[PDB]
């Protein structure tokens, strides 16, 4: 939303001006983050962890 | 001593604000010798008054010569609009 504004002083029997709330976005784009990793399974026998 | 019309008790009277009131509703402008007695202007203080035509009804109502409408004796100012 707009910010708050105030109210015009306005003059007797005078009409009201119109000044409403307005609006607009923020996008999001999720973007993918990835990470991988790769072992040998003679590496994945071996290792004592 | 004080009387009424004395200067200091003038804000004291319940007729010294009842009458600036009618007097701000009688009025079409601020030129008070168009409108009020000499004793008035004096009595009621009417120069420190805001007398200016603002607060009479009749500035806002409608008076047209000829009214098929029905739109006579409408105020302005208790339109949706205002
Ligand atoms: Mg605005």
């Amino acid at each position: 939303a707009s910010d708050e504004e105030f109210a015009r002083p306005t003059g007797q029997g005078a009409e009201i001006r119109d000044d409403g709330e307005t609006y607009t976005t923020v996008a999001w784009n999720a973007t993918k983050l990835t990470e991988g990793s790769r072992v040998t399974d003679e590496m994945r026998d071996q290792a004592m962890v | 001593m004080q009387l009424r019309r004395s200067p200091g008790m003038r804000p004291m009277d319940r007729d010294w604000h009842q009458e600036r009131a009618r007097a701000r509703e009688q009025a079409y402008s601020s030129d008070l010798t168009s409108q009020f007695s000499e004793s008035e202007i004096v009595k009621y203080e009417l120069d420190t008054a805001q007398i200016d035509g603002s607060d009479n009804p009749r500035t806002y109502i409608w008076n047209r010569t000829i009214d098929l409408f029905g739109m006579n004796g409408t105020d302005v100012r208790e339109l949706r609009n205002r």
